RNA sequence: GAAGACCAAGGGUUCCUGUCCAACGUUAAUCGGGGCAGGGUAAGUCGACCCCUAAGGCGAGGCCGAAAGGCGUAGUCGAUGGGAAACGGGUUAAUAUUCCCGUACUUCUUACAAUUGCGAUGGGGGGACGGAGAAGGCUAGGUGGGCCUGGCGACGGUUGUCCAGGUUCAAGUGCGUAGGCUUGAGAGUUAGGUAAAUCCGGCUCUCUCUAAGGCUGAGACACGACGUCGAGCACCUACGGGUGUGAAGUCAUUGAUGCCAUGCUUCCAGGAAAAGCCUCUAAGCUUCAGAUUGUAAGGAAUCGUACCCCAAACCGACACAGGUGGUCGGGUAGAGAAUACCAAGGCGCUUGAGAGAACUCGGGUGAAGGAACUAGGCAAAAUGGUACCGUAACUUCGGGAGAAGGUACGCUCUCGACGGUGAAGUCCCUCGCGGAUGGAGCUAUUGAGAGUCGCAGAUACCAGGUGGCUGCAACUGUUUAUUAAAAACACAGCACUGUGCAAAAUCGUAAGAUGACGUAUACGGUGUGACGCCUGCCCGGUGCCGGAAGGUUAAUUGAU
């Protein structure tokens, strides 16, 4: 639910809050936990390659089925969890023969639902069959684009793809963009949308806040020195002086980037 | 006053020591360099 | 298994000391300076054989030799193991 | 709450003793961190080494790259983290959890005995962990009583309800308490844990399910300890000692920031890893080897160990008003680790002696006035506590607010009201580290009245000046190490835009990386900058996006 702090201290004013009752209290699945050290957004050399990334709460990665193979064997949501590896909620589930695995908890999924995966499971929510299997029109996510790969299309909060034709060996499903793609039909997806979708309602209120998720700050290129960034430079506030670019002179408003090729057959309309 | 030399000793010997220098083809260059001026001393 | 060459290199010589005396005197503990790679097993088979006495114990200390200037070129003295041997009661070295 | 005592680092003999005083030492020096010589550092248990891993490093093959190399797999390193075990006392000129005394604990090897499926690089478990808050239980330590020993007063008084000092001891073992966690028991079974599994997970039947069993566990108590410590005396002088022998050794109260507690509650930002360890089997071995439990015998190496550490020994060229991580923290007052005065302990800061000019520095007071000073109240002065009373505009309803401004405040007595702890005795016991029950003793809080001294009772130290109008920035934060701390940066919020995942983007020649083990509620870039009301007109220019007809146009081709 959303819930807005009273404004006790500035800090507070302007928090709004997500907090889900239903989600476990307790500490996660131990069997399904990995290391995840944070990088600083550098890479193998040492280099900032990504700005603006840094701290954050030590977190495990809990480790998710996205592939959802285990097909004919029911399995019972034994807890919804929250994982700090991921804007959505994992339900951690009990398979028939003592599995435990975590899901992406999907919207309407709650402790004790029974979920399936294969060609013969019930188009219910959390449910995953092949998008051959899936009937047009229905609303998935966790959808594969490589058949086997595991899911990549939409996983965040509140995220979802709809089927919106099939013909042949390959589906065109709508994506939240409003791309509109070709995926292979025998590729898996979860039936009904990613659940957490008040995710979107959150309201930091404060610096810290974006500090406690590993944001570093963002300085604007305005107040740079131009030795720093195109817009560096000039005398009292400036607009940066020129057509608004990125740090290493990429323009930006407007100026698109995609350049595949390879993967340009598959989509079918784009975004905008 | 924080004044710029802090020793600790691990930390001089990682960058200077023998092994460290040994490591690296600059690194020996320079024990070599330093072994052919007459240096007492190759490494820290 | 210790050598007797090993045994007669291990104990270089007799320590002589106010401390070496008290020990002597009080704990009945010889104080040698023994060789700098002999190990408290070897130190004791050493002062067993070659002195026909029956050790309690060893204990061993390294000390760092000093620095010394000597005019012009300073230099270091030599690092000693000295070993405290305490002879089992009744028995005299 | 250090200018004391320790530790790590860092240093490296500066430590202790004798001797010397040239130089060093901001003076002299008989002294010294100086010179010279000699001595000094004792470990199964502390630390390192070692087993284990984090970030990260290196990296067989590999991938990539003119060369050099880069990246990276298996691995192997890498603590700042995990992993066995020792305390009390005594002793040196100088070490001591290391020597000694007392009394423990850990672990390994070998041999032997009795039981006996053993077996991992694999499975499962465990190890194994966040922030905040709170209540409870303890203990150290404090204080007082009692006790023991001594005292009976340099000047009135001081045989007392008087004075002073003391009133010691741990690990460990036993025990299993306050507290914490968890239902157990027996059957039958198996879509799982890369194979197996008797282990784990799952399912089914019964039974039990505030319970009572298990696990954990401060502290108490017993032992350790008829030892040790102990004021005091005895006792040698070499005048330093040495040994010798030694009283009481309890109770109450208070009480940690230490312990139970890696707990409990709660929150979101969701909280190392790996090994040791337990268990399970596999391949493999089955008079074996191994395993377990026990009993002997033996081992547990090696390296560090001096000394300095709010520093004259480290970092600052100096015996430098600076810097330097962790631990310990007594009394009175006090909320307190503030502050004042003291304890333990440590120091008087390595030039002194005079004098009592100007002027400089740091302070104290000040007639009358009171900001007239000045760029500017700069600096000073002032305020300053607690309890209660009382408190405006405005407001985002939290604030503003300690608004403002008042009253009381010492000490003595009297009458009161109360909290905690809990003795004896009593009574139940499911008889013990158990319950009531009881109030002695001890200790704390507080009201009212009366009185009394002084210029003054928050008496010192300590300790908000306040209010009004207005610009700017929402706010806490950040910054020009060393002339700028701000209105600058950031910020939550907002918007545009890119980006369909081999994402965009960035580092890189590449491989490979980050992005992200993320997936459009995401990620990147750009601007704006809480919140409220809003955010007009212009697409000519220049971007960017889209469109393609035509025109122009490269390599290429090669007609003439």
């Amino acid at each position: 639910a959303i819930v807005k702090c009273k404004p006790t201290s500035p800090g507070r004013r302007h928090v709004v809050k997500v907090v889900n009752a239903d989600l476990h209290k307790g500490k996660p699945y131990a069997p399904l936990l990995e290391k995840n050290s944070k990088n600083g957004g550098r890479n193998n050399n040492g280099r900032i390659t990504v700005r603006h990334i840094g701290g954050g709460h030590k977190h495990h990665y809990r480790v998710i089925d996205f592939k959802r193979t285990k097909d004919g064997i029911p399995a019972t949501v034994e807890r919804l969890e929250y994982d700090p590896n991921r804007s959505a909620n994992i339900a951690l589930v009990l398979y028939k023969d003592g599995e435990r695995r975590y899901i992406l908890a999907p919207k309407g999924v709650v402790a004790g639902d029974v979920v399936q995966s294969g060609v013969d499971a019930p188009i219910k929510a959390g449910n995953t069959l092949p998008m051959r299997n899936i009937p047009v029109g229905s609303t998935v996510h966790n959808v594969e684009l490589k058949p086997g790969k595991g899911g990549q299309l939409a996983r965040s909060a509140g995220a979802y793809a709809q089927i919106v034709a099939r013909d042949g060996t390959y589906v065109t499903i709508r994506l939240r963009s409003g791309e509109m793609r070709k995926v292979l039909s025998e590729g898996r997806a979860t039936i009904g949308e990613v659940g957490n979708s008040e995710h979107m309602l959150r309201e930091l209120g404060k610096a810290g806040a974006t500090r406690w998720r590993g944001v570093r700050p963002t300085v604007r290129g305005v107040v740079m020195n131009p030795v720093d960034h195109p817009h560096g430079g000039g005398e009292g506030r400036t607009s940066g002086g020129r057509h608004p670019v990125s740090p290493w002179g990429m323009p930006t408003k407007g100026y698109k980037t995609r350049k595949n090729k390879r993967t340009d057959k598959y989509i079918v309309r784009r975004r905008n | 006053m924080k004044r710029t030399f802090q020793p600790t000793v691990l930390k001089r010997k990682r960058t200077h020591g023998f092994r460290a220098r040994m490591a690296t083809k600059n690194g020996r260059k320079v024990i070599n360099a330093r072994r052919a001026k007459g240096r007492a001393r190759l490494s820290k | 298994m210790i050598t007797e060459e090993r045994i007669l290199k291990v104990l270089r010589a007799p320590h002589i000391s106010e401390k070496a005396t008290m020990a002597a005197e009080k704990a009945n503990t010889i104080v040698f300076k023994v060789a700098k790679d002999a190990t408290k097993k070897e130190i004791k088979a050493a002062v067993e054989k070659l002195f026909e006495v029956e050790v309690k114990s060893v204990n061993t200390l390294i000390t760092k030799g000093k620095t010394k200037r000597q005019g012009l070129r300073q230099g270091r003295r030599s690092d000693v193991k000295k070993a405290y041997v305490t002879l089992k009661e009744g028995q005299d070295l």
